[PDB]
């Protein structure tokens, strides 16, 4: 997503979580966090959306 | 006229940060709690043990007293 944008994704802020140890515990929290960015990215493509057509 | 669906002059935010109140207690202090109550216990169960043996001591007498 973030090196090849295949779409609008380039034109909003999120960060990716990464992780340090490569453990499973550390996963679930990359995981969680995942989610967590991804609110992020619906509150900033309901505040930026155009009303083009299908 | 047009009736698509866009957000009503925008939208307020939604937050994303992790509340978690790390209460708590200080628990040193809660170490002074627990040590509290269990030398209250230990004075209390330390009372009733000693009039308890009084009592006893006076089912002794009347074992002795009775026997004859």
């Amino acid at each position: 997503r973030k090196t090849q944008p295949y779409d609008v994704y380039d034109q909003v802020e999120f960060d990716v979580p990464i992780g340090s140890r490569g453990d499973c515990y550390d996963r679930y929290l990359c995981r969680v966090e995942e989610m967590r960015q991804s609110i992020r990215i619906i509150s900033q493509c309901l505040n930026k959306m155009p009303p083009g057509e299908i | 006229v047009k009736q698509d669906m866009p957000p009503v002059g925008g939208y307020g935010p939604i937050d994303y940060k992790r509340n978690l109140p790390r209460r708590g207690l200080s628990g040193y202090s809660m170490f002074a709690v627990g040590i509290g109550a269990l030398l209250f216990g230990y004075w209390s169960m330390m009372r009733w043990n000693r009039e308890r043996r009084r009592l006893q001591i006076e089912d002794f007498e009347a074992r002795i007293a009775l026997m004859p």
